[PDB]
């Protein structure tokens, strides 16, 4: 938790697993919505 | 070519009639027939047949324009078109990378 | 009956002008023009939900860009399997020379999207543009989630009956297997259910009765379209009476003179 | 090539022979001057058109797209209005417009 | 950019000229006239209304 909110807060940030990769694809698509709500 | 088209009401309420002689024999009569043939419909159907039936944009008369609410597909196109356009030209450098 | 009868000389109201009464007393040439309008609830549209989060790109947009997605995201397993598109999802997530200029031009391409996005989605949280109604009569006839009719007894529910043109026969042959009872008992009744319905019901009557309860409390009918036909009321003299043409060449001088339009404009 | 009624079509042309159904009289289909309405001369205080060949006998009746006025029903007797009318507006429908790269 | 793509889309959506014989008065880009002489022009000659 101290290095997946160390990864949350940095992959908050911009904008190799596939399992996580597929993580970091629909957290940007939710807030690249919110920021342009 | 279809290029007009009535906006809004009407402004002020006026109205067109068929007129005879002042104590004419065929004056009463004639403005009871009229009555019979507004009531019988047949003014409107014969409104309906001289403008919109034999007109010629008889489809510019039920076609709407309005306001709409999402964006347009068409400019959107042209960053489609440019992004495919750069799929193409970097496909085109990867066989002379790989051969060199 | 007042004036055939003599219990009346002239006679001043919102009187509709028919045959049958010409035969009998002299009416005067009308005063006001009107004819059977469409009413209907202001749309309000407090009804948010899905279907509008997704409506700044169009519902062909949002399906066109997915295509440009795997597009890409199968163009970087081409330029460098279950990894590459593992690095894709990943390299779509975060927003040799081949795979260079690939998620650039995506870039410069994600770009206006997310531009575009936002651009229209201030358009309509700024102007509601909340009033896009039905408004053709010809259009009200081709839908059933809506029911409309008319009062179970008058003027307006016989024109529908007799008439021989194609888009208002079809309007007579849905309310005549409407189940339940499209028909209301009063007019004080018709216009008291298009408000309790959610908007999912209409009513239609004449333009001076439909255009005097668009400006009263609580403000939320509105005439839509043109009306349907043509019609106007009258003031009515006993036959031979020493007063049918000395009022009608009145009524022409108040029409001219921009005095019943002035009259219309006041109390309505 | 045609001669009589049938030369001329339109909605009075329909509506002279259903007038002429109702009230069945033989009536013959005649153009006025000039194409002349209701108008009164200040001067002259001489009436022409459709309204003046009514007064001054040339023709019975006259069926037409005859503005209803005041000063046209103190001289003839006008019917009930058969089509009702008004001032509007009239804007070039764009929007057409397709937009481009 | 994206600053000056929505300044377009709000003013067309604005939606003008709506229907009406005020909007057509209360605007002058889009002009509006009658005829020289007949009973169109003499209608807003002696009309004692404020539109």
């Amino acid at each position: 938790i101290f290095n997946s909110l160390w990864f949350s807060l940095g992959a908050f940030m911009q904008q190799r697993s596939l399992s996580g990769r597929i993580v970091g694809g629909v957290w940007w698509f939710f807030t690249l919505i919110i920021i342009s709500s | 070519p279809c290029d007009t088209m009535k906006v809004g009401g009407n402004l002020d309420s006026k109205g067109y009639g068929i007129a005879t002689p002042k104590g004419s024999s065929l004056g009463t009569p004639v403005n009871l027939a009229v009555l019979k043939l507004s009531e019988q419909g047949v003014l409107d159907k014969l409104k309906n047949k001289w403008w919109y039936d034999k007109g010629e944009c008889g489809a510019k008369d039920s076609g709407s324009k309005e306001k709409t609410s999402a964006l347009s597909l068409s400019n959107v196109a042209g960053v489609f078109y440019i992004l495919v356009g750069g799929l193409g030209l970097a496909m085109l450098v990867a066989l002379i990378e790989f051969c060199y | 009956g007042e004036l055939v009868y003599g219990k009346a000389d002239i006679a001043i109201a919102p009187l509709t002008i028919t045959l049958v009464r010409e035969e009998v007393i002299d009416f005067s040439k009308p005063f006001m023009s009107l004819g059977i309008s469409i009413m209907i609830k202001k749309p309000q549209k407090s009804k948010p939900g899905v279907f509008s989060f997704l409506d700044p790109l169009a519902y062909e947009i949002w399906m066109c860009i997915v295509f440009a997605y795997i597009g890409v995201s199968v163009v970087l397993f081409l330029v460098s399997i279950f990894n590459s598109l593992w690095f894709s999802l990943g390299a779509f997530m975060q927003q040799s020379l081949s795979g260079r200029i690939v998620g650039g031009v995506w870039w410069f391409f994600t770009l206006i999207i997310i531009s575009s996005y936002t651009a229209n989605l201030a358009a309509f949280l700024t102007v509601e543009r909340m009033v896009s109604p039905i408004e053709s009569a010809e259009d009200l006839s081709k839908q059933t989630e809506i029911a409309y009719g008319t009062l179970d007894s008058g003027s307006t529910k016989e024109f529908f009956r007799r008439s021989k043109i194609a888009v208002f026969d079809k309007m007579w042959t849905y309310m005549r297997s409407a189940e339940p009872s499209v028909f209301v008992r009063t007019t004080a009744e018709g216009v008291a259910r298009v408000r309790k319905s959610k908007g999912k019901y209409a009513y239609l009557l004449e333009s001076t009765m439909n255009e005097y309860i668009e400006q009263r409390k609580p403000c939320d009918t509105m005439k839509v379209g043109g009306n349907l036909d043509s019609k106007g009321y009258g003031i009515a003299t006993p036959k031979g009476s020493s007063l049918g043409t000395p009022v009608n060449l009145a009524v022409l001088k108040l029409s001219e003179q921009g005095v019943l339009d002035k009259l219309k404009n006041k109390w309505w | 090539m045609l001669e009589g009624n049938e030369r001329y079509e339109g909605y009075c042309v329909d509506l002279a022979a259903e007038i002429a159904k109702h009230c069945g009289f033989k009536y013959k289909l005649t153009i006025v001057g000039d194409g002349k309405y209701g108008a009164r001369d200040a001067d002259t205080k001489i009436w022409n058109g459709m309204v003046g060949e009514l007064v001054y006998g040339k023709a019975d009746i006259a069926i037409a797209p005859l503005t209803i006025t005041l000063v046209r029903e103190e001289v003839i007797d006008f019917s009930k209005p058969f089509m009702s009318l008004g001032i509007s507006i009239m804007i070039k429908k764009p929007q057409k417009s397709k937009p481009g790269v």
